[PDB]
RNA sequence: GGCGGCCGUAGCGCGGUGGUCCCACCUGACCCCAUGCCGAACUCAGAAGUGAAACGCCGUAGCGCCGAUGGUAGUGUGGGGUCUCCCCAUGCGAGAGUAGGAACUGCC
RNA sequence: CAGUGUCUGGUGGGUAGUUUGACUGGGGCGGUCUCCUCCUAAAGAGUAACGGAGGAGCACGAAGGUUGGCUAAUCCUGGCAUCAGGAGGUUAGUGCAAUGGCAUAAGCCAGCUUGACUGCGAGCGUGACGGCGCGAGCAGGUGCGAAAGCAGGUCAUAGUGAUCCGGUGGUCUGAAUGGAAGGGCCAUCGUCAACGGAAAAGGUACUCCGGGGAUAACAGGCUGAUACCGCCCAAGAGUUCAUAUCGACGGCGGUGUUUGGCACCUCGAUGUCGGCUCAUCACAUCCUGGGGCUGAAGUAGGUCCCAAGGGUAUGGCUGUUC
RNA sequence: GCCCCGGUAAACGGCGGCCGUAACUAUAACGGUCCUAAGGUAGCGAAAUUCCUUGUCGGGUAAGUUCCGACCUGCACGAAU
RNA sequence: UCAAACCGGGAGAUAGCUGGUUCUCCCCGAAAGCUAUUUAGGUAGCGCCUCGUGAAUCAUCUCCGGGGGUAGAGCACUGUUUCGGCAAGGGGGUCGACUUCCAACCCGAUGCAAACUGCGAAUACCGGAGAUGUUAUCACGGGAGACACACGGCGGGUGUAACGUCCGUCGUGAAGAGGGAAACAACCCAGACCGCAGCUAAGGUCCCAAAGUCAUGGUUAAGUGGGAAACGAUGUGGGAAGGCCCAGACAGCCAGGAUGUUGGCUUAGAAGCAGCCAUCAUUUAAAGAAAGCGUAAUAGCUCACUGGUCGAGUCGGCCUGCGCGGAAGAUGUACGGGGCUAAACCAUGCACCGAAGCUGCGGCAGCGACGUUAUGCGUUGUUGGGUAGGGGAGCGUUCUGUA
RNA sequence: GCGGAUUUAGCUCAGUUGGGAGAGCGCCAGACUGAAGAUCUGGAGGUCCUGUGUUCGAUCCACAGAAUUCGCACCA
RNA sequence: GCGGAUUUAGCUCAGUUGGGAGAGCGCCAGACUGAAGAUCUGGAGGUCCUGUGUUCGAUCCACAGAAUUCGCACCA
RNA sequence: GCGGAUUUAGCUCAGUUGGGAGAGCGCCAGACUGAAGAUCUGGAGGUCCUGUGUUCGAUCCACAGAAUUCGCACCA
């Protein structure tokens, strides 16, 4: 029913993430990279996670967001190569 | 030997106990120890006990480690058997530069002889200090 | 990322960002009404009209009633479509329906936003 | 109080002082309109009474957070010895401690 | 009358052919062999052991969706059920393991409503490989919404399985035509959880054979917790007297004769136990020799030191080593 | 033929827990009380069938884990098994 | 010959089980891991090796734009953990108050975490510009081997520990020869065609053994020449720090250790000296109501304390180098041996010996590049080690053709 | 899969003129007996499988569904 | 060491819809009998092994520990 | 030697909130009975193995020693 055994977190198997749309190079609006699951509100380019920094570029499309509270999962304000 | 703590079985109880001493002012005096080593519970007892047991002229011993590493062993045959707590009961971590009994007094050293027949009951040797 | 206090009272509406454009915020008192055409990055007010300021016209009525309420529409986009501006959004924060707010975007319209 | 500009060191606590211009509290619910049980919500109307919640100013930095002047442990990377272990070269540098900041700016 | 020929049901190892799995610090017993989630895995990725902690083989029309109102645990005060006030980012709750997310909420209450739609593509799973899944479009069209928009079931990661055959929804198909009964295309459901899926029990000192000891049961090797012995400090005992003698607690070591552990070595075979016979070596000396102490009067002893040169040697019962 | 019923053991078997009594103490012995019907009546034991065990007492011997006799709760004695 | 004949044939029965099989030379030159499998002494698919064909021009440290939170450290959740004070509850003892103990909360000082963290590396890593490398990078196809590794270093997890299991990175063992280390798979240096000359690496320079029994300075005596530990050490050397020193003290020798008091209590007695408590003062340079011997208790004898006389540095403490105690065993005892006091050790320094390494002459080759019809020349790069395996050339033998 | 039988008060069962729901046992009470027992009497106890349909009205007809039982069929 | 069973009021035991702690015997008292006995009635008597974690709540679930018993393992 | 249990008034035993030393039997006395018996009541009876340590205080904790018992261990 419950749950006991002082204990943390509970473990399985290796990680299911990549690293797909480094972008710079063209990319259709749609999930860039992947880590977890549900998220919204990048519609470009929008790599702005606590730290150094973060970045994405070139590449015109309506929308595209990110994977959830991972590489930068805040939205910015939109981004295109430089003349589409 | 990484410092295990809490989350465990129950095992035995501290053969320490005595802080001794008036705890109403507190100093900076001490008993440092050149080197690293693990001290049971059972031989701070000793150390303790033989020192507050010549300082009847006064008080104001303290000691500031208190063990708190468990050691476990597995007295049977291999396979089965993690480790159960027997005579290897709690342990304290000493630094290279710890004091460990310090004792709140001005320069009427009656304790050096105190701390001298402790000195050769814990496994390090330790010096005397004033500071 | 987590929801700001602005997001909690769901006042603003970061789905009109996502686009682009310009808002048409109604205010209401219990003596005066309020329009304006602000821009996003701050507060930045192109145009606006109060009721208060229809009587420079010729109201003589009370200020605070639906009748009055469609008349500053045409007038803050009237003075809109003077400034530049084609399109907006309605930006009714807190409010009913039917109520003075769908009479002043009832009015946008009628001047040519 | 109105009207702008810059536009996240403005989290969260705490002190003094001023305005009957402005503004909420407040007051009243005839009616539009509205509450599964309650004009409280919702919506309308008037201004008797304050500034007590706001606001304008201005004084403490507690605690959070963002920068700066001082320094040792810690830690890469490549050769030395030594029972283990430690050392040298080279790129940097914990926490504790001393200070900084509680808005800014134009017009009526 | 039955016999005999044929067939059907029941009984039927009496007889015949086979099966009776794998993993597994040998095998067997116990426990496992699908799948999800923390540590381990040593900050990308991947990563083992009967590795430590714990679960899934379902349940649900609502524990779905939207909107309005509201905000919790817990503690304090006035009356533990309830009501009023205060403190309170939140430790509550959110179906299910755990982490992560969330409060003018994705939580609670209430009302309403019900997208779990059809068709077809692009992308994602280092390094190719299906079913399945998911993120993101387009075309048309269901539901809700003012609309953007949101659904391809339940916040995400466990709740699952082929071929053959059968049962269920349009069409195609056998000299020549009609009727009936068949074969096929697409799809759903039914079983293999030793879960990438064979229908099948036992005996073997009556045994036989292939081979082997990357996986155990001896000797060696390392360790040494256990075992043996020593040392440091020394409480206390000994009428008084720590230390003639005995000597705890605690601490520090040596040996490796015991036991335990690991399993690094052997595993292409060096006849067992005990005894007997015969040869050499060692010492942790039981004495003889020379000494110290004594709770040493003497005598006789007790304990200790140097020392092994010699002497240290035997018998009765029992195969028996106590 | 089977289900069902019944005869047949010259097929596999079973025979506990508690209380009172009594004893210098513990046990065995007898009755009952309870559980599941009974709880071993007629006969037989440390036995080549008893581990613990050189079991206990004792004879015998200077001394016998041997033997004999007894007690006996007989780890898993028993009537043509 | 039997829990069951022989012969031949079917038979060249089958096996996921063991083992294996005959010339030369030239070029290049692995994996012991992943997924599935009645699968783990087996295979298939990949990773990896090799060969052939095709295509056509690009790959890479540092800086810049990024992802990570492990080490360390710390505390804000969380689970632990020292002391003092206050308030509430329970229990016990004497009084409805107080005292003691236990648990929870708050405040100021005390301590922690492999599945905590406000912080936070190094570092590993994606992409892009500035070297190196070139038909590479890459595509297709053929043939693979292979899925019992091991060791050193660094970082680990388990274990008391292991020539322990089990991972990770890397270099090696396996194809590292050569040299040093006494001998020695993985420790150090270093990586090979032949022949020749030269110079070095490691190491070594008293002799065996080629090269100094070299230079300056210092230490050790033990022959230490180093298992050898925890532990111990005025054996001896070097360095630093505090205090005391020519008002001759600290130790000898002379003479001196009292008075109230046999302090009290206690005790058969205790009178400085069994024990229990105190330890004052009166008379001086100086004598403790007494540090030991002694008595049954006294007595007696010393010491402390101070003068006379005797006559110079001393005393307390910290640190370091080397040696010593602790170290007990098996047919004759040693650093490779002789042997050595330096041919030891430490701080420096000079000159040499010493490899198939580096340099250089000649010679053979191969591969690849450039130009070319050329595998003929010219020039250029590597230079040219190889088990399994792939590719290629050749000598010899038998018999049958033409010349 | 298929067909047959069965599906009434706790239990075991009767009940087709379609128009009363009933019996035995059991349970409770009474009577009786000193009393308990037995017998006798009395009472309570029924979605008469479920739905729908058929009639004026159905346990008692029709249809559909469910359960029990049985035969048969299936079973690498 | 391994695996299984057991661990409720003095004794022996029942008790899984997790939400009542209960029975027999025993003990005390009553009723009865002259009385004692037996029978009948009534009462008292439970850290339902211990801790922790569960749920609104657990003897009745999970985990850990302890005790009893049995099989096995060990035994120069 | 190793491990476990046990070591309370004469006997048999209970007794962990560490702060009361207690029960049955036995012994003595009383009550009762003619009396003795039984039964009821009352009293006496404890270095709670020994030493040391731990606390304010220990039977009830720690350590050491002794005794009893059981399993195990070594037999020219």
């Amino acid at each position: 029913a419950h749950k006991k055994a002082g204990g943390s977190t509970r473990n399985g198997r290796d990680s299911e993430a990549k690293r797909l749309g480094v972008k710079r190079f063209g990319g259709e609006s749609v999930l860039a990279g992947s880590i977890i699951v549900r998220q919204r509100g990048t519609k470009f380019h929008a790599g702005a996670n606590v730290g150094c920094g973060r970045d994405h570029t070139l590449f015109a499309k309506a929308d595209g967001k990110v994977k959830f509270e991972v590489k930068g999962p805040k939205n910015r304000k939109f981004i295109s190569i430089e003349a589409e | 030997q990484p410092k295990r703590t809490k989350f465990r079985k129950m095992h035995k109880g501290r053969n320490r106990g005595l802080a001794q001493g008036t705890d109403v002012s507190f100093g900076s005096f001490g008993l440092k120890a050149v080197g690293r080593g693990r001290l049971t519970a059972r031989q701070i007892e000793a150390a303790r006990r033989a020192m507050t047991r010549a300082v009847k002229r006064q008080g104001k011993i303290w000691i500031r480690v208190f063990p708190d590493k468990p050691i476990t062993e597995k007295p049977l045959a291999v396979r089965m058997g993690k480790g159960k707590g027997n005579v290897e009961y709690w342990v304290a971590l000493i630094q290279p530069g710890k004091v460990l009994y310090e004792m709140d007094g001005v320069p009427e050293e009656l304790a050096r002889e105190a701390f001298k027949l402790a000195a050769a009951k814990l496994p390090i040797k330790t010096t005397f200090v004033t500071k | 990322k987590k929801s700001a206090r602005i997001r909690r009272a769901t006042r603003a509406r970061r789905k009109l960002q996502e686009l682009g454009a310009t808002r048409l915020v109604v205010h209401r008192t219990p003596r005066h009404i309020y329009a304006q055409v602000i821009a996003p990055n701050g507060s930045e007010v192109l145009v606006a009209a109060s009721t208060v300021e229809k009587a420079i016209a010729e109201q003589l009525k009370y200020t605070g009633n639906k009748d009055a309420a469609a008349a500053v529409g045409k007038a803050v986009a009237e003075r809109a479509l003077e400034k530049g501006i084609k399109d907006v959004s309605f930006d009714r924060s807190g409010f009913q329906y039917h109520g003075r707010v769908q009479a002043l975007a009832d009015a946008a319209r009628e001047a040519g936003l």
